[PDB]
C-alpha cells in the first residue's frame, strides 16, 4: 500500500486524437465547438473545490510554477538543486496527475496520491524556481499553505469518505452520514435537487448543529431577479435543527462559464442548442436545476448534430451520500461512419427489452430512438473521460420522453501481454484478439438497455399512480406490489450509497446477458468461428474484472471505493455461486516466484449455468428498483457485495496479490482550441506527463492566474469546515 | 452515466 497512494514514473500517457473531426466542421461549426470547451474548461476546476480542501491551492501553485518554467526549463534549477531526475520526473507525473484528476485524490477509486520524492527536496525545487523570484510571496503563501496535506501520508485522509473515515468537501469537516441522510430527507420535501448543492454543518456555543444547504449558482443571495430559486432561499426547521437554503457556489467560475455559452448560442446549427444552452445560463446562474431539466430535454430533442455538447453537475458517483453531482462539460464531433453500426442496434433495439426477465409492464411504457453516436471527444472537462454514457441524468425523463447514449470512439483509440495478469497464455490470446471488438458490444447494451430498460413506479402527489396497480404483480412474491417511489423521490435519494453500484451492475448484467444473443452479434458482424471468442472473452473480462475489483475495495472501512468495480466484484461472486466449475479462482505462483491467482472460466457451461443466473438476478434487481425497494436491494446486494476471508477463495487474503499485481491507469492529454479571430485552430502535445502540464499551463493564456487567484479565495472562504 | 475504459 505505499504505492497505492503514489503514481509510477513509468505511467502510460496517451494523446486524446481528434483532428480530422475537428478539421471537417466549417468555422461556425468550429466556434461553437470552440466557446463550449473554454466553457466547460472553466467550468472543470470546480473538481478541485468538489475534490480535496487543499486541491485548489495545489492547482494554483503548479500552473505558476510551470509557466514560469515549463519541464524542460525547470528541469535544470530542479536537478541542478540536487535532484535526481527519476525525483523531478516523478514531481511531474504528480502534476500531470493532478491536473488529469482535477484533484488529489484518483478519480478511479476515489483514493489520496503524493509526490514521490523527499519533501525538503522540493520544498527546494518551489521555492529557489524562477516563479518564486517574481512572485516570492504568492509561493510562500501557498506552499505554507498546501505543502504538507500534498505529501500528507495520513490514515484518515488516504480516502474520499464522511465521518472521521475520509476526505469529502461535498459536505463540512464534522458531518456523519447522518447529516446526509437528514438533510436529504429535507432536500426531498421541497423537492431541492441534491446535484448542484453542498452540506455544511454548523455549531455555536451549545451543541446545536444549524444547516447550511448552499447551491452552485454565479449569483449569491441578493434582491432576487424573481426565479424559482427566489422564493427558495430562506429559513427553514426540520425536526430540533435549522435548515438554511443559500446559492453562489463558486460564483465567478459559473460567470466565466455563462458568458463562453451565451457565445456558444449564435453559432447554434439550430433554435434547440441556442435556447437549451440558455436555459443552461439560466441553471448555472440562478442556481435552478429545473433551468437545466429542460435545456436536458431540447438537448435529445436534437438530433443527429454535427458537434456533440454537455455540462453541468451530473454523475453522482463522487458523492460519499450519493446524490450530490460532480461538474463536469464535454465537447465532441460525430463521427458518422462508426455511428451507423450502432444506429442499427437502435433500430433493432425495440424487440429485445421484451427478452429481459421481467415483463412488459415491469418496463418503461413506450420506447424510443433516443440516440446512439460514436463521438470523437474534443474537449472532456473533469475528473475523468467515460468511454460511453447514457443521460441525462434525470430518470423520469428516461422514461417519459428519452435519453441518449454516447460512444466516445477516439478514448477508445488510446486504451489497447504480461499486463494481463491473472489469465492463462491461453485466454489472453482471445483477449488481445476480441477485447476491442467485444467493447464496443458491452458498451453499446451497457448503455442502450443496460439503464434504457426499466421503469420506475412513482406515486403522483395525487393517491392516484404512474400505472395501472391491480394489474402488476411481482414475480418473486405473487403478491400486489406494496412498494414504490414517492413525490420527490429519487433512484439516488433512495439507494443512495448503493444506487450507483447497483445501477451499474445491473446494466452490466444486461451487457452479458445480450451479449449472448446472436442477432447483437451479427450487427458488430459477429458469427460463426466469429460469435464465440467475442462472447467468451467478454464474460472472461467480466469475472476477471470482479477480480481486479479487490483492489478498490476498503476491507477497514468495510467500504467500496467504486460503483463499477464493486458491481463487477458482485457479478462475479453471483457466477461463482451458481457454481457446476464454471468458474474457479486459484492461488497459483507468477514466475517471478511471487504470489498469484489464474481465472478459470469453463466456456461450455456458459449457457447451462451461468445464464440462468445472470437472469434471475436480473429479474431481482429490476422488481426491487420497480418498486423501489431498498431493503431488499440492500439485504440482496451488500451481501452479495460483502467481502471476507472465507474459503474456497478467501477474497480478504486474494486482495492481497490483486494489489501487488495492481495497475495505475494511464493519463490521456487533451487539445485546446486558439482563437485567431476569424479562424480558429486546434494544439496538440505529445503524450506524456510533460506534454500534459504543457496542455494544462497553455488552457487559460487570458485568465489563468486570475482563475487561480479565484480557486485560492474560494477555498479560503470556507477553508472553516476542514 | 458513465462506463468507463
Amino acid at each position: 500500500a505505499d504505492t497505492q497512494y503514489i503514481l509510477p514514473n513509468d505511467i502510460g500517457v496517451s494523446s486524446l486524437d481528434c483532428r480530422e473531426a475537428f478539421r471537417l466542421l466549417s468555422p461556425t461549426e468550429r466556434l461553437y465547438a470552440y466557446h463550449l470547451s473554454r466553457a466547460a474548461w472553466y467550468g472543470g476546476l470546480a473538481v478541485l473545490l468538489q475534490t480535496s480542501p487543499e486541491a485548489p491551492y495545489i492547482y494554483a501553485l503548479l500552473s505558476r510554477l510551470f509557466r514560469a518554467q515549463d519541464p524542460d526549463q525547470l528541469r535544470q534549477h530542479a536537478l541542478a538543486e540536487g535532484l535526481t531526475e527519476e525525483e523531478y520526473q516523478a514531481f511531474l507525473v504528480y502534476a500531470a496527475g493532478v491536473y488529469s484528476n482535477m484533484g488529489n485524490y484518483k478519480s478511479f477509486g476515489d483514493t489520496k496520491f503524493v509526490p514521490n520524492l523527499p519533501k525538503e527536496k522540493l520544498e527546494r525545487v518551489i521555492l529557489g524556481s524562477e516563479a518564486a523570484q517574481q512572485h516570492p510571496e504568492e509561493v510562500r503563501g501557498l506552499w505554507q499553505t498546501c505543502g504538507e496535506l500534498m505529501f500528507s501520508l495520513e490514515p484518515r485522509l488516504r480516502h474520499l469518505g464522511l465521518g472521521k473515515e475520509g476526505i469529502t468537501t461535498y459536505f463540512s469537516g464534522n458531518c456523519t452520514m447522518e447529516d446526509a441522510k437528514l438533510a436529504q430527507d429535507f432536500l426531498d420535501s421541497q423537492n431541492l435537487s441534491a446535484y448542484n448543492t453542498r452540506l455544511f454543518k454548523e455549531v455555536d456555543g451549545e451543541g446545536k448543529p444549524y444547516y447550511e444547504v448552499r447551491l452552485a449558482s454565479v449569483l449569491g443571495s441578493e434582491p432576487s431577479l424573481d426565479s424559482e430559486v427566489t422564493s427558495k432561499l430562506k429559513s427553514y426547521e426540520f425536526r430540533g435543527s435549522p435548515f438554511q437554503v443559500t446559492r453562489g457556489d463558486y460564483a465567478p467560475i459559473l460567470q466565466k462559464v455563462v458568458e463562453q455559452l451565451e457565445k456558444a448560442k449564435a453559432y447554434a446549427a439550430n433554435s434547440h442548442q441556442g435556447q437549451m444552452l440558455a436555459q443552461y445560463i439560466e441553471s448555472f446562474t440562478q442556481g435552478s436545476i429545473e433551468a437545466h431539466k429542460r435545456g436536458s430535454r431540447f438537448w435529445i430533442q436534437d438530433k443527429g448534430p454535427i458537434v456533440e455538447s454537455y455540462i453541468g453537475f451530473i454523475e453522482s458517483y463522487r458523492d460519499p451520500f450519493g446524490s450530490r453531482g460532480e461538474f463536469e462539460g464535454f465537447v465532441a464531433v460525430v463521427n458518422k461512419a462508426m455511428s451507423a453500426k450502432f444506429e442499427r442496434l437502435v433500430a433493432s433495439a425495440e424487440q429485445l427489452l421484451k427478452e429481459l426477465p421481467w415483463p412488459p409492464t415491469f418496463e418503461k411504457d413506450k420506447f424510443l430512438t433516443p440516440d446512439f453516436t460514436s463521438l470523437d471527444v474534443l474537449t472532456f472537462a473533469g475528473s475523468g473521460i467515460p468511454a460511453g454514457i447514457n443521460i441525462p441524468n434525470y430518470d423520469d425523463l428516461r422514461q417519459t420522453e428519452g435519453f441518449k447514449n454516447v460512444s466516445l470512439g477516439n478514448v477508445l483509440a488510446v486504451a489497447y501481454r504480461e499486463k494481463l495478469t491473472f489469465l492463462e497464455e491461453d485466454d489472453k490470446d482471445l483477449y488481445i484478439l476480441w477485447k476491442g471488438p467485444s467493447f464496443d458490444v458491452q458498451v453499446g447494451l451497457h448503455a442502450l438497455l443496460g439503464h434504457g430498460s426499466g421503469k420506475l413506479f412513482v406515486q403522483d402527489e395525487k393517491g392516484a399512480f404512474n400505472f395501472d396497480q391491480e394489474t402488476v404483480i411481482n414475480p418473486e412474491t405473487g403478491e400486489q406490489i406494496q412498494s414504490w417511489y414517492r413525490s420527490g423521490e429519487t433512484w439516488d435519494s433512495k439507494f443512495s450509497t448503493i444506487a450507483s453500484s447497483y445501477e451499474e451492475c445491473r446494466a452490466e448484467s444486461v451487457g452479458l446477458y445480450l451479449c449472448l444473443h446472436p442477432q447483437v452479434l451479427e450487427i458488430f458482424g459477429f458469427e460463426g468461428a466469429d460469435a464465440e471468442d467475442v462472447i467468451y472473452v467478454n464474460w472472461l473480462n467480466m469475472v476477471r474484472a470482479g477480480l481486479l475489483a479487490l483492489e478498490f475495495y476498503t476491507p477497514e472501512a468495510f467500504n467500496w471505493r467504486q460503483a463499477h468495480m464493486q458491481a463487477r466484484f458482485v457479478i462475479l461472486r453471483v457466477l461463482l455461486e451458481a457454481g457446476e466449475g464454471l468458474v474457479t479462482i486459484t492461488p497459483t505462483t507468477g514466475s517471478d516466484g511471487r504470489p498469484d491467482a489464474r481465472v478459470r472460466l469453463d466456456r461450455s457451461k456458459i449457457r447451462s449455468v451461468g445464464k440462468p443466473a445472470l437472469e434471475r438476478f436480473l429479474r431481482r434487481l429490476q422488481v426491487l428498483k420497480s418498486t423501489g425497494d431498498v431493503a431488499g436491494g440492500r439485504a440482496l446486494y451488500e451481501g452479495y457485495a460483502t467481502v471476507t476471508d472465507a474459503p474456497p477463495e478467501c477474497f480478504l487474503t486474494l486482495r492481497d496479490t490483486v494489489l501487488l499485481r495492481k495497475e495505475s491507469r494511464k493519463l490521456i492529454v487533451q487539445p485546446n482550441t486558439r482563437l485567431e479571430g476569424s479562424d480558429v485552430q486546434l494544439l496538440e502535445y505529445e503524450a506524456s506527463a510533460a506534454g500534459l502540464i504543457r496542455s494544462f499551463s497553455e488552457r487559460f493564456p487570458e485568465d489563468g492566474p486570475e482563475l487561480e487567484e479565484i480557486l485560492t479565495q474560494l477555498a479560503t472562504a470556507d477553508a472553516r469546515f476542514w | 452515466v458513465v462506463y468507463p475504459w
